[PDB]
Parts: C-alpha cells; structure tokens; sequence
DNA sequence: TGACACGTGCCTGGAGACTAGGGAGTAATCCCCTTGGCGGTTAAAACGCGGGGGACAGCGCGTACGTGCGTTTAAGCGGTGCTAGAGCTGTCTACGACCAATTGAGCGGCCTCGGCACCGG
DNA sequence: CCGGTGCCGAGGCCGCTCAATTGGTCGTAGACAGCTCTAGCACCGCTTAAACGCACGTACGCGCTGTCCCCCGCGTTTTAACCGCCAAGGGGATTACTCCCTAGTCTCCAGGCACGTGTCA
C-alpha cells in the first residue's frame, strides 16, 4: 500500500524508545498497529491543512497552515 | 532516524491528501509533528506495559493504547 | 456577570422541551447551569472564529469562517 | 415573533467582543444564531432522558451536567 | 480472552439462520471485532443510567434505554 | 432459542463492565436483555452480509462484504 | 446552488401537491429548501451505488446496483 | 407529464458530482421513479404538519420539520 | 387592511436533443490450485438444585423547599435613523519556486543460520 | 524442571526508488481606486430584575419488607477441536460484443421585470 518503510520506521521506533527508555521489547504485530494509526493521522493532518490553504485563497499548503490546524483542534503547540 | 522519512514519501502522504503544490520547508516541519506524536504515544504504551509487569507489550494492549490517545 | 439575558433563554429552553416532552418543569440551578454552558460554548467558538479571520488576509469575520472552524473541529 | 429573536444583536455582539473580535458581518448574527440552537436542541433532548429515567417531572440541575459530560467536550 | 467463548459453531449456526451457506476462515474474526464495538458501546450507556440512579445493579431498564439511545 | 451460550457471553460482557467501574454486579434479565439484542443485531448483520455477497455474482461471504455493508448502512468503518 | 432548473422542478412539486390538497400555495424559500435536501439525498444515493458499483468488478453502475443501496438503507 | 422535466443531462451532472465514470442507459427511468416516490412522501407529510396547525399556507418550518422527522 | 403570491408577456443567449462515430468495458467460457464441508471421536466446560446469607431494590410516609402565577415600576438596554470612515478586491509588474525528466546508487527486502531472554506447561 | 517462540545479530544477491542535477512555467506579494457597509451618536421606547404574597406539588431521607445475586458442591452430559477424505469454487486468461462519451448542428425555453390582479391572518 502507501505505508511508510518498515525498516527505517522500525529503526526510528526503536531510536526514539531507546531514549524514552531501556531495554524495552517491541513486537512486529505492535509496530504494524503504530504505523497504521500513525498514517490515518498525517493523511488526515494533510486534508485539513490542505483545506484551511484553499480557505486563504492560495493553492499551496504552508508550514503555518499546520500550526493552526493544531491549534485549532485543542493540542498544545 | 527522523531523516528516514524521506521526502517523496510525505509527498505521497500529501497526494493521497488531495495536495496539489507543497512547499519546501513543510518537510521539516511535518518531521518535527511526526516526532512529537510517536514520543506521545510511546510514553503511554510503555506506561501500560509496566502497569502488567509482562514486560513483553501486548498486541493487543498497542491497540488500545492507540485507541485511547486518539480519543 | 452572565452576557445574555435569563429570562428570554429560559423561554427558548422551555418552548423547545415543550417539542421533546409535554407538562415539564425546569429548575433555577438546571436553567443557569445550561446557561453557564452555552454560554461558554459559544465564547469559544467565537475565538476560534477568530482564530481563523486572523489567519486570513481579512480583519472582520465572515460566515466561511465559523463553517471552516467546525469542519476542522469535527462537530459538524 | 419567535423565541430565537430574544438572543438579540448587542447580546452576540458582547459576546463577540470577549472573544476578541473587533468586526463583525450583518449576517454573523443570523448564522450563529443558528448554530447556537441546534447546541441547545442537542443538550435538552439528552437532559429529558435523564429525566424519565429518574422517574421525575422536575429537570434536575444534576441531570443537565451529565447530559453535559456526556456530550464530547472539546 | 473471554472473546474466544463466541465460538466458531456458534457463529456459524448464526449465519446459518441468517442464510449464509458458505462462510470464509475470515468472518469469524471480523464478526468479533464489530460484536465487541456492539457490546463496548451500549455497555458504556448502561453503567452511566446505572450511575445516575446512584445505585451498584444494572436494571433491565438501563439496558432498555441504553438500546434505545443507540439507534441502528 | 439463544443461539451464543449465556456464561461466556456473561463473562464478556463482565469484563468490559469492569474497566468502566469495579465491583458492579450484573442482573439476570439485563444479561439477557442484552444477549437478545445482541443476537438479533448480528443475524440482521448477516443477512445483509449475505445480500451483497449473492450481489456480487459470488457464493460465499467475504471480508470485504461486512465492511461495504457497514459503510452502507451508516456505521463508521 | 442548485443543479436542477428552478420553473420546471416547481411545476412538478405543484403538481404532485394538488394531488394531496386542493388551493394550495408554496413560498419560493420553501422550494428551494426542498431542492437542497432532495439534490443532496440524490447525490448521496448516487454515492453509495457507486461504491457498492465499486465494489463489484464492473466499474460501471447498473440500475440494481441503485435498488440494492435503496433496500440496504432500510427505506423500502 | 412534468417528470419529463427532470432532463437526461441535470441527472448525468449530479451523478459526475457523485464521482461516477460511466453510467447504464437504465438508470435514467430508475432515478426518476425513485425522485417521484421521494418527492410524493415528503409532500404527503409537509402537508399533513400544515393542516394540524388548522393553517391554509405551507410554511417554510412546515418542510423543515417534515425534512427532519423524514431522516 | 396591507404586503406577499399568482397568471401573462417580450427576447435573447445559454441549455437541451439527435445523429455520425469507435473503442474499451462487459459478458460467456475453461483450467486449477485453493479451501470449506462431513465425519470419528473424546474430553472439558455447562445447567440445573439447593444451602445460605446478606447488600440492596422497592415501597410508605413525613417535611420543607423551591416552582409558579400575580402585581408595581422603572430605568437600563434594545430598535431606528444619519453619518464619517475603515475595509474587500482584480489585475497591474515581476519575482522566484516547485514540477518534469534523467542517472548512479545504497539501502529495502528476501533466504539462511548461530544465539540469548523468559514466563509457563 | 526444562521449553518453545521470538527477537537480536550477522551474512548476501538482487533491485529500485532517492538525492543530485538541469530546464521550465506560473503564482503570489503589494497597491489603489471602486465600491461598500459598519460602529458611533442621538431619540424614543419597553420590558424585565426585583420582590414579596399566595398556594402548593413534590424531591428527598428514614425505615420496613423481601429478594435475589453471589459462591460452592456436583454430576452427568453434551458438544467443541483436531485431523483426514471429499468435492465445490474464485480467479486469471481468452475471445467477442455493443453502447456510451465526443463533437457538431439544430432547436428551445428560463428569467429580469413589468404589469395586473388576488388574498388571509
């Protein structure tokens, strides 16, 4: 499908959980289950940065597009 | 790390998105999202698995835990 | 101090419990805290309204925005 | 006239006002009308259920909170 | 789990009833999930009519209006 | 006759009911309340399962059957 | 806005009413409520046939594919 | 015969609209039986409001509230 | 009694309908590996009865407590009219920035093996 | 008291999208009059926040009654799982069809709007 790579995402996982914490165990069934709901969320994220740039009579999305999209849906930013 | 999501990829996630033009500096800037948002998530999940004590993370138990930052 | 009125709100609560359900009496505490509420709601609404006319070129706000700001919200 | 008349302009427009907005169009007034009357149609309706469950004809401050709670807050 | 006790003949006289004649290996797991959401959401109403009337047994009738209150 | 045994439906629905609120105790005609509905919704489920699988020119049931009936019908899958 | 003519849709709705009352008069706002609700339940039907069209492997949709989404709506 | 009005093109428009690529010569006759029993449902219940409230005009609430107790 | 609603009428430019057209999706057909259905069987979860026991649902009843209509007023907030003045915008010039297209490559993935960690049967 | 799986680590041939590069086209930043509509100020008004009098329906708490849900004993008992033999079938490929989207030409009517007439709460 239109998933991001396996390896590289499994290596950033492991990277960033290395540092929250130590010598944890992650299971491949559980990445899977991360990455899919992690995919939903940026496509998602995407449409509605997308809509509020067609919303200021422009075509291309911006960075500040995001940050209201974050703003506006109540997490901290 | 961060660097392994690639740029031709988000462009994909964009297209998939309905995103005709993109600007340059997005990429970063969706990096630094993505980092945040996986740590998040990360934190709770491995709050869950030292609650059982398994010390082995539950398949089923990510679900849940996914579910919950969700919503 | 509450912005809106009580006794023009409390008509409007009353005529609408009217259509779910005939002979129903309120209380005070019912009334205020519905109000308190609402009222809140609205306030925020408001600032996000304006969240979304500042983001725009415009100063004032427009009907677009209030339904941009509850498309992205997820309400409607 | 009708009830939904009695949340009259200078009302919205103070409300407006702590919310920061400085400029407001003729037909703001009309839309958010509408929008605030379907949010207190919504409420009521879950209210009166609580209600009848209780086997009451007085609505009840505490039924009101938790027709409230309930309600996605965000 | 106590979701395995929904066994495969059980939900295979089901959709017999339902006039299914042939089922694929992967009904059964599908069919669980959409059961759990079922029982998760309307078990959720119950115990909040069950808490408003302060008492610590659900009542038919919190079943009954949690039934109610999810429309199909 | 119920077609899903009562005590490993009971000892479901208990384990859901117990992340809600602790030491609640169930009566017997909500279980069955509850069990009745349940049953009901899943054969109405299978049916309309079953309609669009004979639509689509095939002879058993698919994965992909229960989530177009799903979406079709108005649920959020 | 709309995606049917306003004088023919018109004629046709005064005329199905005069099968139900006698004398009868509609207000323009009335009419062209009905067209917003009656074009966006039409689109949507033809949204659903679609995807059950979709579903099947022709891409072309079919009038039973309409009726299966009509009886699976639960409306007939 | 006014359901003659509803033309070939509107019905093909709204169905574009609706993301369809091709379309059978059939489903024209099917749409228009379908938009009639609609139409004659709606109105049937409309009218109904207005003769409970012992009124001689069909107000725009009348639809309204019909469109709404119709789903 | 008054402002909204219905029946006629001019004229044009945008919209509807028919025909010539052709190719691409739709429909019938066959192999073939894939995969549910039936059967044999045995053992492990279940249904009904009763001791047995008490937290708890439901009913009866007394009380005061806020619910609701009613009456006075009055002044502060709301509607209406005129006005000076701030505000939305299309294309003007033009500037850069992503989109298109080509190449070597280095990491992504599959096939295989030695080895440790640990709650559990 | 041992174990089976699962991840860790390594080695390896292939293999294809990515970073780099250049060529190129269009879109947004600012403005400025054209045109718009909104808050502010002044007049006039009306209705509600209060506020006890009056009558009162009932929400809530305490006490009595019963009642049924929990836990265990139990036993027999009935059906769910695993596996092999059997046969039904979903799908990709092949071949043939027909009709539906493009496009041009002919035709056709919806609306501003202007006028006149009518009506019901």
């Amino acid at each position: 499908e239109l998933l991001i790579r396996k390896l590289p995402f499994q290596r950033l996982v492991r990277e960033i959980a290395q540092d929250f914490k130590t010598d944890l165990r992650f299971q491949s069934s559980a990445v899977m289950a991360l990455q899919e709901a992690c995919e939903a969320y940026l496509v998602g994220l995407f449409e509605d940065t997308n809509l509020c740039a067609i919303h200021a009579k422009r075509v291309t999305i911006m960075p500040k597009d995001i940050q209201l999209a974050r703003r506006i849906r109540g997490e901290r930013a | 790390n961060i660097q392994g999501i690639t740029k031709p990829a988000i462009r994909r996630l964009a297209r998939r998105g309905g995103v005709k033009r993109i600007s340059g500096l997005i990429y970063e800037e969706t990096r630094g999202v993505l980092k945040v948002f996986l740590e998040n998530v990360i934190r709770d999940a491995v709050t869950y698995t030292e609650h059982a004590k398994r010390k082995t993370v539950t398949a089923m138990d990510v679900v849940y835990a996914l579910k919950r930052q969700g919503r």
